[PDB]
DNA sequence: ATCAATATCCACCTGCAGATTCTACCAAAAGTGTATTTGGAAACTGCTCCATCAAAAGGCATGTTCAGCTGAATTCAGCTGAACATGCCTTTTGATGGAGCAGTTTCCAAATACACTTTTGGTAGAATCTGCAGGTGGATATTGAT
DNA sequence: ATCAATATCCACCTGCAGATTCTACCAAAAGTGTATTTGGAAACTGCTCCATCAAAAGGCATGTTCAGCTGAATTCAGCTGAACATGCCTTTTGATGGAGCAGTTTCCAAATACACTTTTGGTAGAATCTGCAGGTGGATATTGAT
């Protein structure tokens, strides 16, 4: 009954099916090899992939703006720091994370300014 | 003789001006003369802790070379997650 | 001698696709991409980790979209968690629509 | 010269004053503004690499280091120190002072849970 | 008449409460408070007796320590009287505000 | 004295007792309201997670387990109500 | 052959067969070595003895036979190492250690 | 007849056995036992978790006693760790040496 | 210094509340005995990447002088909290249905495991872009003396 | 409130480092298609463990009075910042040898996978006891007044 491994129809990626840019194939795979649970259902990777993609769009939209603000076109780490630290939620989510070469937000305590 | 120079007192490579710079980014306007030695001490400890774990990660892998991965893992343990070096 | 390769996967091309979607004419240094890559994996292990624990807490042996959903709720703050869930459900619903 | 006006008039341009000085603290603010804008590291790379090697060698001898393992440590090291200073600053200000002192550094860490 | 000086009774109260371990908030008010907050999250909820005791244990454990740190702040500022500034600073350095 | 609010149920002498165990000797009049607010944020955060565990468990009752698991995530690990 | 548990062989009180069953079903790894649960069991037991030792002592100090939570707390926060190991851990019904900031003691 | 079980494993009797070895004449509060148990679970989970990580880092499928050892070295403070290592090695050795 | 008021100890004493030892009942572990499998170590070896040397130059570090202004000390008042004496309103303390949390049995959707076929992302090597970092120079603020 | 003295912009410029761009190669992915296994939703049903009431109990809200503490105002010794001169040592551009990671093949020690047997820790009353928390008595140590 191996008459099926031939002509007509032809494949389609799972990211394609989900409507995603991120790798559903790869994500599902990483879930198995990380030993989280015995079994992993099909929807697991689809969801995780949607969430990861979504979050990266959020940081990139925010960072790209920082890029525009400083008249640059290529996002650099400082743009990522600025984006995160300026957003309450991203700041919370990455509150124990240090983005190398990002520096700090410029902020001087009021009582340090002159007369 | 083969090689090797003795490494000692390198804690003083943490120069007064380098620490003063750090404070500035830290938004500090004025500094007491006793801050430089305190800071050195604080840093020595910070480093010993990360290096200890990192090197522990190394010895476990039966290696003689400390990788960025080592440092990165040692830092996640301490709760100091670092992005940018192959996380 | 021999032909000795290496191979190390990344999310780079994917970060890039999305990058082009939000801001069509913007680029990203390799250092920044490295960071974006760290971020993705980080969040991934955080969510997968939550899911893992959630499953044992319930004597469940499979991690389904449902575990992922509450993992997301437990880990992501307010408005962001709200949006990730819409996207997640959205994707799953669409995926299962394939006969 | 014998003519009308010019006779030993040495004190003509008296508006030209002597030197110049920024008041204590002005430069300190200039520097804060300066470093808060950048992201470059602030500890000399070689000296730092040496301190790392010294410590490491005192935990385990005959050891090697990726150039990046060292950079990773530097990045983490300063990121930590910079944040420590933000807190320290806040303590000093709490005491109604402007000069950070060890006393502040120690209170910051005590509360943070590093020597509580 | 007899009358203890300001700060003396407080002192022996410290000595007493530090020695004991009994909870210090009144159980029902706490019960009611926990339930009130939870309703915002999901309606018609029952609370295992042990769930509430746990939350109370954790909360007080939390507050007591926050009062420790808070004290250090006040003292840092050459005071003896803890004020809101002190709680705030401590929460900032603790990472709950900063 | 009848129409009460719940957070106001956490009384001054109770808060005063807490402070004492913490080693506080003199207390500013404004500490009570300040403290009530801290406690509310504390409870809100923890319960949000506990109830999230409850819901996932398809239960209509919050178990001590749910509270414990939520605390471990807050980094508030508690001994005595499970393991 | 007349069986005698793994614990017996490793010479410890803690349940080796159990630590093993737990590790497998823990989703920590694919496979688990014969010695891991034994090693781990030894460690768990040892630390258990450490705390009990210390708390047993606390009881005796308060002139008491039965160890209660307060005893475990006093034992723990009074030992530099166990305290660090449990720094983000709160022991129910343990209370705090007597300690009053000197700046607060009476003036004479 | 009846028929209904549940079952709740707990470290309690092993704890008790150990108490009777250190302080043969010291008893233990029920709540105290609940704390000890949690404690053992906690340390169990923390140690296994660290060893889990060590294995992945090194792309290994199995957690052996080596993993337990370094996991311990990382997790426990100086002395506590020093002794826990020796106790660990002692148990495993004594196990192999005789069967 | 001399009481005079309270608070705080110590030694007993005794009841109940929550540890005990007691017996018997399984299912669930955990031990044992084969069988089939495989992770990962040893034994090479190819090939990044680290340590180390060298050598020239510029950016910093060190050390010093000088004095603005900051912390620290002293003092003193208003006024914010502490201590206090009890009635009263609410929080304890138990009994009493019934809502759910769980054991249990059933049955199919969904996950595996196995084996080909096939599409895709990682990379090694060269070729060509291209943001943008520094270098200027000069227009535009921001200090600080007076 | 000026002016002088520096720092700070801010757009223009372009040379190089580092993105972005194909060529192709290939291996591990990832996908497609039968067959076999099983985890958990789903319906019930019993049995705890809750939420509700009542009476019975012990802390809190109150308002007065004053001690004491927090700030405010004043002063002044000196630390710490600004600036300047000088000389080192970090930073940079290159290049080499070789330690030591990182591939690849190849086995055997150890580990999974059933199956069968034995045992044991958890559980449900059922009776037995015992450590010790509240209570008493009375001595004595603090605390605050005069
Ligand atoms: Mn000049
Ligand atoms: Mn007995
Ligand atoms: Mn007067
Ligand atoms: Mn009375
Ligand atoms: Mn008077
Ligand atoms: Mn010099």
């Amino acid at each position: 009954g191996k008459q099926g491994g031939k002509t007509r129809a032809k494949a389609k990626t799972r990211s394609s099916r989900a409507g995603l840019q991120f790798p559903v194939g790869r994500v599902h795979r990483l879930l198995r090899k990380g030993n989280y649970a015995e079994r992993v259902g099909a929807g697991a990777p689809v969801y995780l992939a949607a969430v990861l993609e979504y979050l990266t769009a959020e940081i990139l939209e925010l960072a790209g703006n920082a890029a525009r603000d400083n008249k640059k076109t290529r996002i650099i780490p400082r743009h990522l720091q600025l984006a995160v630290r300026n957003d309450e939620e991203l700041n919370k989510l990455l509150g124990r994370v240090t983005i190398a070469q990002g520096g700090v937000l410029p902020n001087i305590q009021s009582v340090l300014l002159p007369k | 003789k083969r090689h090797r120079k003795v490494l000692r007192d390198n804690i003083q490579g943490i120069t007064k001006p380098a620490i003063r710079r750090l404070a500035r980014r830290g938004g500090v306007k004025r500094i007491s003369g006793l801050i430089y030695e305190e800071t050195r001490g604080v840093l020595k400890v910070f480093l010993e802790n990360v290096i200890r774990d990192a090197v522990t990660y190394t010895e476990h892998a039966k290696r003689k070379t400390v990788t960025a991965m080592d440092v990165v893992y040692a830092l996640k343990r301490q709760g100091r997650t670092l992005y940018g070096f192959g996380g | 001698k021999k032909r000795r390769k290496t191979r190390k996967e990344s999310y780079a091309i994917y970060v890039y696709k999305v990058l082009k979607q939000v801001h069509p004419d913007t680029g990203i240094s390799s250092k920044a991409m490295s960071i974006m890559n760290s971020f993705v994996n980080d969040v991934f292990e955080r969510i997968a980790g939550e899911a893992s624990r959630l499953a044992h807490y319930n004597k469940r042996s499979t991690i389904t979209s449902r575990e992922i959903q509450t993992a997301v709720r437990l880990l992501l703050p307010g408005e962001l968690a709200k949006h990730a869930v819409s996207e997640g459900t959205k994707a799953v619903t669409k995926y299962t629509s394939a006969k | 010269l014998a003519t009308k006006a010019a006779r030993k008039s040495a004190p003509a341009t008296g508006g030209v004053k002597k030197p110049h000085r920024y008041r204590p603290g002005t430069v300190a603010l200039r520097e804060i503004r300066r470093y808060q804008k950048s992201t470059e590291l602030l500890i000399r790379k070689l000296p730092f690499q040496r301190l790392v090697r010294e410590i490491a060698q005192d935990f385990k001898t005959d050891l090697r280091f990726q150039s990046s393992a060292v950079m990773a440590l530097q990045e983490a090291s300063e990121a930590y120190l910079v944040a420590l200073f933000e807190d320290t600053n806040l303590c000093a200000i709490h005491a109604k002072r402007v000069t950070i002192m060890p006393k502040d550094i120690q209170l910051a860490r005590r509360i943070r849970g590093e020597r509580a």
